[PDB]
């Protein structure tokens, strides 16, 4: 599983590209994390945006192992 | 986190590796971060977000955040990286700091202080009062034993000195104030201020 | 980026105060700002944070009920106000912005902070006596800061214009309980009696500020 603290990570690493459009993925090889602003919280500062209440989270599969 | 841990003190010599850590409840789930404060100065920030460092802080602190412990680690430490380090973590949206480690670096060189001494004013004395002032700078370790003399022996009633400070250049400060009455200072030949540092002494005196 | 802290002082134990931070050089209604304390000789101690819309504010378990942040977006300023305060609040008294997103934060700028102090003892401004002026091409002269109540005091030379050698010495706590301290500079032996020498002693405490010429001893 994606953990919650990669997550997070990830969302630091885009602070500045996070939007309400879905982001691409956090890996190049393994199992990382999509994330988007919910549209109910596209009008929050980003100071306040919440991990738990104001971010959408979605699976993504890559496979650049070699 | 909620309850932060790191060891009261930690002694190294120069050039080798500091290790400090930092413990507590599910911290691998966090983000640990560092400050360095010197005596007398803001906290600054020397790792955030377990690993990174901010642009102007040097390369030889590095954080590291595994298990459930948060290490800070200071590579060939130099005798300016003598301070207090702090870590810190979110928790519940409650800021917890650990308790802080004081990081001693041991062996440094030693250095014999600076003393100046000052009589009193002629404004003080017009306002029935003398003070006499001994100031003492630059000296490491920071361990003086400060006397006074009145016409060669020794003073103690109104002696008040200060414990060493840690100056800006990692040496010690303090200073004594000897409190007098008008008519005492007139009453003696000279007084002297005798600074004694790791068993040499440097001794001024003044003379009314 | 300046965080400059004010309104510390005296107040009697059950008293209030408030406690004012501003802010320049960035977009101070975009942060989330923190108020952070540190008794003498102890550890950092988390007081309170405001976001910046002041929607979402949270306070330390050790302050809850008595204390008031808030801030003026418009004057870039934060505000801390305390009320019931006790000896154990007695602290230095620090401004500082949070930054990282996602439970991810941490304070990247802190202000020099402004002291607290709670106690039955009275205020006391000081006495401001000049430490006339040798060691070759230098000689040394100073202020000397007697008897006040409570901390801090700030010294300047020549409104700021002099600051090279310098050195304002820690303070000395009398059996009196009141405090005494010194300031010396290493000036020119040329100009001793040419150079305008004036220490500029800010006691915010008592309300009280003192620029003593300091002239060669008569």
């Amino acid at each position: 599983e994606p953990s919650d603290k990669h997550i997070k990570e990830y969302l630091n690493k885009i602070q500045n590209s996070l939007s309400t459009e879905w982001s691409p993925c956090s890996v190049t090889c393994g199992n990382g994390i999509q994330v988007r602003i919910k549209p109910g919280s596209a009008n929050k500062p980003k100071d306040e945006l919440d991990y738990a209440n104001d971010i959408e989270k979605k699976i993504c599969k890559m496979e650049k192992c070699s | 986190s909620y309850e932060l841990t790191q060891p009261p003190s930690v002694s190294v010599s120069p050039g080798q590796t500091a290790s400090i850590t930092c413990s507590g409840d599910k911290l691998g789930d966090k983000f640990a971060c560092w400050y360095q404060q010197k005596p007398g100065q803001s906290p600054v920030l020397v790792i955030y977000q377990d690993t990174k460092r901010p642009s102007g802080i040097p390369e030889r602190f590095s954080g590291s955040n595994s298990g459930n412990t948060a290490t800070l680690t200071i590579s060939g430490t130099q005798a300016m990286d003598e301070a207090d380090y702090y870590c810190q973590a979110w928790d519940s949206s409650t800021v917890v700091f650990g308790g802080g480690t004081k990081v001693t670096v041991l062996g440094q060189p030693k250095a014999a202080p600076s003393v100046t001494l000052f009589p009193p004013s002629s404004e003080e004395l017009q306002a029935n009062k003398a003070t006499l002032v001994c100031l003492v700078s630059d000296f490491y370790p920071g361990a003086v034993t400060v006397a006074w003399k009145a016409d060669g022996s020794p003073v103690k009633v109104g002696v008040e000195t200060t414990k060493p400070s840690k100056q800006s250049n990692n040496k010690y400060a303090a200073s004594s104030y000897l409190s007098l009455t008008p008519e005492q200072w007139k009453s003696h030949r000279s007084y002297s201020c005798r600074v004694t540092h790791e068993g040499s002494t440097v001794e001024k005196t003044v003379a009314p | 980026v300046h965080l400059v802290e004010s309104g510390g002082g005296l107040v009697k134990p059950g008293g209030s105060l408030r406690l004012s931070c501003a802010a320049s050089g960035f977009t101070f209604s975009s942060y989330t700002m923190n108020w952070v304390r540190q008794a003498p000789g102890k550890g950092l101690e988390w007081v309170s944070s405001i976001s910046s819309s002041s929607t979402y504010i949270y306070y330390a378990d050790s302050v809850r009920g008595r204390f008031t942040i808030s801030r003026d977006n418009a004057k870039n300023s934060l505000y801390l106000q305390m009320n019931s305060l006790r000896a154990e609040d007695s602290a230095v008294y620090y401004c500082a912005r949070r930054a990282g997103g996602f439970d991810a934060y941490y304070f990247d700028y802190w202000g020099q902070g402004t002291l607290v102090t709670v106690s039955s003892a009275s205020t006391k401004g000081p006495s401001v006596f000049p430490l006339a002026p040798t060691s070759g091409g230098t000689a040394a002269l100073g202020c000397l800061v007697k008897d006040y109540f409570p901390e801090p005091v700030t010294v300047s030379w020549n409104s700021g214009a002099l600051t090279s050698g310098v050195h304002t010495f820690p303070a000395v706590l009398q059996s009196s309980g009141l405090y005494s301290l010194s300031s010396v500079v290493t000036v020119p032996s040329s100009s001793l009696g040419t150079q305008t020498y004036i220490c500029n002693v800010n006691h915010k405490p008592s309300n009280t500020k003192v620029d003593k010429k300091v002239e060669p001893k008569s």
